[PDB]
């Protein structure tokens, strides 16, 4: 339908001193197009564009602020410098709406330096700490890749954890859980502690019952000592719900020829 | 999280409204301005009056001492400036600064100034070297000069409060606010800063019950908080803990953890509104007015949670409030008694649970640690959990191998190995526990000896006491009971035969157990075991050690403090504060023990 | 948990006009597009309730003229996935309030792009509740 | 000259010997001379032959924290040995078996000198 | 116009800055992750590139060139350190060079009371008077006062 070539010269037109919103946001949707079917990429042409994206910079207009991040975030393995940015973060930080934010974390994950780091921890800390969760969970994701990278200092972190570690959204629940799983997961003892921390719990958005779940099981597994008490007392529970699923969950694992208690099971089954 | 935390309550007074308080720091001292007219200074501490004045007699809104100048200020709405010399309080000079009602007062320390604010809607700047020159007038104001504080961090900037809602903050070349920024939706009735100096907050007051953040850098609210109970009459930064106090127009005290940011507490002393508030900047010690009287409370412990391998690595966590996340110390160089040491880089750790108890394994290895009211035992090079639970009170089993707990209830249960230990189990009223290598169970002012496999009353000792040190294999103890101590002997064989006899007293124990050597009437700072030897601090700052009938001063210490570790290998204390720089004085363990061999005779 | 190796949005004629490779294992643009050769194709213009291809977890949508693909690896729960595959199929439908169609994708290429982002992320799925989704977005 | 005598063999490629002799029985069971996991980890067994006896330490300096470096074994004994030496794992880093021993000439023909309990400290 | 002003992180150039641009000021530090600002004077539109130099992006602080028209730059006039010698001359004559087609117009800030040493040495050995050359002035400011900000912009707003 359309053509790479001519369009990799005409993007930097929305550069020219061109004003008309529309026409190049329709043109960066083209390159992403080339893009997303698939496209060489390299550094010159990169840099051509380093200049060529940055002046233009005067825009309030909001999804012209969107496109913007859509753009950048195209850049990250493969990532060509930051400082520039750092103004132009701090804008999105400082910046209103929520909304900004979360992408620029977002494209810096896969791509950055230790170094900045400390500072752009304190955002974090923000971040960590806010109502509106979505943001923070564009925070999370970000650190995964961090992890990717690294992630360890990360772990640092842990406290914020535990400011954060009151939820009450349930998909947010959910978030949480992972990575602290992985955290603790170096580690067998605290989450058996953890275990007890979400003993006294139920879950929010729910999802979290389930990792929660491979998890009970997976310390439990290795014989994880007592089935009985702890199992089961989760079991009672996973039974009684109308997630079904995590009745299954529980169901599906406990595959035992001789059927542990092979009776119950059978109710269960009947449910199935 | 629990209150399982030093609030005392400190000095009391009832009395009116009283408005105002300053602090004199320099020597503790506190000033006080009424709504009734009349000003007083105390020394809390017997609860004494170091002088009133009777400034005026009108309500004295403002007062500052001068430390540095070693003079008090004071003003009163008269609309004079009258000042002493608080070196008697004499009275050295007088002058009408602000000829309207004067609210605050905010001086530079550093440089040498008096920084006024007035409800003439004017902010004047007097300069007491220039002998209370008006060296500058600061205005922009759109109302009665209500607050001033300086920003002492940079005491230079300063920022201002108006209940017209607004907030000007000022540079010097700016004797009108850099700007001003449009907080209240009410007014902005107080400004405050940010203890630390690495970030920037302000909370400012009001009583429409929302609170708002700032971070001047940015220049941001940072947030805004609600959920309040009943007008603020005042929140105040906690400097010591992360913690908001809140405070009322009806005198209501909750405090947000400013980390949980959840209402960890409300208190009532009803005394009615927060009229002032001052804070000890040692950050421990704060008082209010309030109507029916004010209240002093007292808030703090007196250390971090640290014990030291005697390879010599005091591993502490944390600083004061800052994470765990830092044991280690094994140091590597060597210098003088008098003279100050270096320190390695290399923090382990980041709990989160806040602690108050560190202690460690026998062999120094396994450290429980106690906070939040649960307890984390590490491995500790591990740095490994080595386990956890809820306390109340606790024993290691000093073998270094067992533990007991005191359930949160009263009534014993003990752990080895996450075993109930029953072959034991009283579990008669109590007061405290004690572990080592006898058994106490400290209960109804009495401390009663039990065995360690089974209970056994092996004595009761007439009263109670505070703590216990044993000696190092246990043998002569040491029991820190206030102003007066003990050293014993427990004799084993007694028992052996008693026990085999059975028929005995255990109301008093067994009068065929302990004897009772001799007693120092002792005042303890704290104290040490170096075996039986009983070294100890004293909290008058003399370090000595009992020895040989007599008590040696080994040297007096500053004031007194805390006993970082004597490796004996290097027959050096250590010593420690609690700031972290270590000082060590050497003895030579084996001087002690020469004498106390040859006493026994082995002379040779 | 990273669940989308990959996402694909296909015709009905059997080719991918979007796929963020989420992670990706066997390289490629091409390699992915062989794939397609065999599994769309095969599929082609009829779906599963479940579907599998070797221990790994087939999913998506379909329109009568177009074709939605999410994977993931068949060692995992059917029902929340489904939930999930749903949630992006309604939440743009909803959100379009149209049935898709070759022509969906040229009458506006820009919300795919723009769509496609918002969910997952590489991988993950960040965003959902689509309705909310719908009215939070709009920008 | 049991499969223990192997073992006397094994120990032999060593040569800072102070007497040995061919094994005689081994070890009724090997001890962990450190606990469970530890921030070092010791399996230790035990080896007999009819003139020494040679503890010949298996193990995982376990953390990844440490490389134990000058390393060597005290012993000291209660029931009769007489100890001619204690060995020195040259380097030990983590997670690997190195080898460090201690030996001594067994005592056979006093009342109470074989049996013994010896006290350990790791430098 | 591309007008960019120059100088480095903690200048307080962005103090001076802001406070023209929005009245109020920030921070003696310039920018890390930059300022284009649009200002319009005498109704003139305008774009100011802000520098907190920092060294990096300062080696790359050429990094970017099409419609370059006017400098502020901006030098810290007591500054009796960074100032000249090689630094200067190079970045004065590589800038001039490069970008022969606009105005070189040189901000001297914080002047204070002046904590330079002679603003006759200075002007010379900039070789303000190498003038055979482009619209230029030699202009002093203590940024509090800002004093000579308005001339320079209104001199400049001359066609």
């Amino acid at each position: 339908h359309l053509e790479k070539s001519a369009v990799l010269q005409e993007a930097r037109v929305f550069n020219e001193t061109p004003i008309n919103p529309r026409k190049c946001a329709h043109i960066l949707t083209k390159i992403l197009y080339l893009i997303n079917q698939g496209e060489h990429l390299g550094t010159t042409e990169a840099t051509e564009a380093f200049f060529a994206m940055t002046k233009l910079f005067q825009s309030n207009d909001p999804t012209l602020r969107r496109m913007c991040y859509l753009t950048i975030k195209e850049m990250s393995c493969i990532a060509e410098d930051v400082i520039i940015v750092t103004s132009s973060l701090t804008k999105d930080m400082t910046g209103k709406e929520d909304n900004y934010r979360g992408p620029a974390v977002r494209a810096l994950c896969q791509i950055t330096d230790s170094t900045m780091l400390q500072a752009v921890e304190r955002y974090m800390k923000q971040a960590i700490v806010d109502k509106v969760p979505s943001v923070s969970s564009s925070a999370l994701v970000s650190s995964l890749h961090l992890l990717k990278c690294s992630f360890d200092v990360v772990k640092r972190w842990v406290n914020e954890a535990q400011e954060a570690a009151s939820s009450d959204n349930i998909m947010v629940q959910y978030h949480a859980l992972g990575l602290l799983y992985h955290v603790r997961k170096n580690d067998r003892l605290a989450v058996s502690k953890m275990i007890s921390k979400f003993t006294r719990h139920g879950l929010k958005s729910p999802f979290a019952y389930c990792m929660m779940i491979r998890v009970a099981s997976k310390q439990l597994e290795e014989e994880d000592g007592s089935r009985d008490s702890p199992l089961f007392d989760f079991i009672e529970s996973c039974l009684r719900n109308k997630h079904e699923m995590v009745v299954y969950e529980a169901a599906s694992a406990i595959v035992n020829l001789p059927g542990c208690s092979a009776k119950e099971l059978a109710p269960a089954v009947s449910v199935l | 999280m629990p209150l399982r935390l030093d609030i005392k309550r400190k000095l009391t007074a009832r009395s009116d409204r009283v408005k105002s308080v300053d602090l004199h720091p320099t020597e503790p001292w506190m000033l006080a301005s009424l709504y009734n007219g009349s000003v007083c200074v105390w020394n809390h501490e017997t609860q004494t009056l170091v002088k009133t004045f009777e400034v005026c007699d009108l309500p004295v809104r403002a007062a500052k001492f001068v430390a540095r100048k070693n003079w008090v200020v004071t003003g009163a709405d008269d609309m004079q400036i009258r000042v002493f010399n608080y070196n008697t309080l004499e009275r050295v000079h007088m002058f009408e600064a602000h000829s309207d009602y004067i609210r605050c007062i905010a001086v530079h320390p550093t440089q040498p100034f008096i920084l006024t604010s007035s409800d003439d809607m004017l902010i004047k700047l007097w300069d007491w070297d220039k002998k209370w020159s008006c060296s500058q007038v600061f205005e922009g104001h759109t109302h009665y000069v209500m607050q001033i504080v300086i920003n002492p961090k940079d005491n230079n900037q300063f920022a201002s409060a108006s209940l017209d809602r607004t907030i000007k903050v000022w540079q010097l070349g700016s004797s009108s606010p850099n700007f001003t920024l449009e907080g209240h939706e009410k007014g902005v009735n107080c400004i405050d800063y940010y203890s630390g100096g690495d970030k920037p907050y302000l909370i400012s007051g009001a009583d429409d019950r929302l609170v708002k953040i700032w971070d001047y850098q940015n220049k941001t609210c940072v947030q805004t908080l609600e959920g309040h109970a009943q007008n603020v009459s005042c929140a105040s930064f906690h400097p010591e803990l992360p913690i908001i106090i809140t405070g009322s127009e009806d005198g209501t005290v909750r405090i947000w953890h400013s980390s949980t940011y959840r209402l960890e507490s409300t208190l009532n002393y009803g005394m009615e509104r927060v009229w002032c508030v001052a804070s000890l900047r040692g950050s421990n010690n704060v008082a209010l007015g309030y109507d029916e009287g004010s209240i002093i409370v007292k808030l703090g412990r007196e250390e971090p949670a640290m014990s030291m391998d005697a390879n010599g690595k005091i591993i502490w966590a944390k600083h004061s409030e800052v994470q765990q996340a830092n044991l280690k110390a094994m140091g590597d160089t060597e210098i003088k008694d008098g003279e100050r040491l270096p320190l390695a880089v290399k923090d382990m750790g980041s709990c989160e649970i806040y602690p108050q108890t560190i202690q460690h394994n026998p062999n120094g290895r396994f450290v429980v640690v106690c906070g939040d009211g649960e307890y984390i035992i590490y491995t500790a090079m591990a740095l490994r959990n080595k386990s956890f639970g809820s306390a109340q009170e606790f024993a290691w089993a000093h073998d270094s191998s067992e533990y007991a707990i005191r359930e949160s209830n009263s009534i014993v249960k003990i752990f080895k190995n996450f075993k109930e230990k029953k072959s034991f189990k009283p579990d008669f009223g109590a007061e405290s526990i004690y572990g080592g290598f006898l058994l106490g169970v400290r209960s109804v002012n009495g401390l009663a000896f039990y065995d360690w496999e089974n209970t056994e009353l092996i004595r009761r000792i007439e009263i109670q006491p505070k703590h216990i040190f044993w000696s190092d294999s246990g043998e002569l103890v040491c029991i820190a009971t206030e102003e007066s101590f003990f050293i014993l002997k427990y004799l084993s064989e007694k028992v052996l035969a008693a026990q085999e006899t059975h028929e005995g007293v255990t109301e008093d124990g067994i009068e065929d157990a302990f004897e009772v050597l001799g007693e120092i009437q002792e005042i303890v700072k704290t104290g040490l075991w170096v075996g039986d030897c009983f070294i100890y601090t004293s909290s008058v700052n003399r370090l000595n050690y009992y020895v040989g009938g007599e008590i040696v001063t080994i040297a007096h210490l500053d004031r007194t403090m805390y006993l970082l570790g004597y490796i004996p290998k290097d027959n050096r204390l250590y010593l420690g504060d609690k700031e972290l720089n270590i000082v060590s004085y050497s003895l030579l363990v084996s001087v002690l023990e020469y004498q106390t061999a040859v006493m026994r005779r082995d002379f040779s | 948990l990273y669940t989308v190796k990959a996402i694909l949005i296909l015709d009905n004629d059997g080719d991918r006009l979007f796929a963020k490779y989420y992670d990706d294992t066997y390289p490629s643009v091409k390699e992915q597009k062989a794939f397609e050769k065999n599994i769309f194709n095969k599929t082609h213009r009829t779906d599963s309730e479940i579907a599998l291809l070797e221990g790994l977890t087939v999913v998506y949508k379909s329109s009568i003229d177009l074709y939605f693909y999410v994977i993931g690896s068949s060692y995992e729960n059917e029902l929340m996935l489904m939930a999930v595959l749903n949630c992006l199929f309604d939440s743009l439908s909803q959100m379009l309030r149209k049935n898709v169609e070759k022509r969906a994708l040229l009458e506006n290429m820009e919300g795919l792009f723009l769509a496609v982002d918002e969910i997952v992320d590489g991988g993950v799925i960040l965003e959902s509740d689509p309705q909310q989704v719908v009215h939070r977005v709009a920008l | 000259a049991t499969r223990q005598e192997i073992f006397q063999e094994q120990l032999a490629a060593v040569p800072e010997f102070q007497g040995l002799g061919p094994l005689f029985k081994s070890s009724p069971e090997p001890v962990a001379l450190t606990e469970s996991e530890t921030e070092y980890v010791i399996r230790c067994t035990k080896h007999t032959f009819s003139d020494h006896l040679v503890f010949q330490f298996d193990c995982t300096n376990t953390l990844n924290d440490q490389t134990l470096e000058n390393v060597t074994v005290q012993m000291e004994p209660t029931e009769a040995y007489e100890v001619l030496s204690y060995v020195p794992a040259r380097s030990l880093p983590y997670n690997q078996p190195g080898t460090c021993y201690t030996l001594v000439a067994l005592p056979t023909e006093d009342p109470t000198a074989v049996a013994c309990t010896f006290s350990c400290v790791m430098k | 116009m591309r007008i960019l002003m120059v100088g480095l992180d903690g200048a307080g150039k962005t103090t001076v800055l802001y406070k023209l641009k929005l009245g109020e000021v920030i921070t003696t530090i310039p920018t890390i992750g930059f300022n284009v600002e649009t200002v319009q004077y005498k109704n003139i539109s305008f774009t100011v590139w802000d520098v907190g130099g920092q060294d990096r992006i300062r080696s790359l602080w050429r990094h970017y060139y099409r419609n370059t028209e006017g400098v502020i730059f901006v030098v810290d006039s007591n500054d009796r350190s960074r100032i000249g010698e090689a630094r200067e001359v190079m970045q004065r004559m590589l800038n001039e060079d490069e970008l022969r087609n606009a105005a070189w117009l040189v901000f001297a800030n914080k002047q204070d009371l002046p904590e330079a040493m002679s603003a006759a040495e200075i002007t010379e050995k900039l070789g303000l008077h190498s003038i055979r050359n482009r619209p230029w002035f030699i202009q002093a400011t203590c940024a509090t006062s800002g004093e000579g900000l308005y001339e320079g912009l209104e001199w400049l707003s001359n066609s």
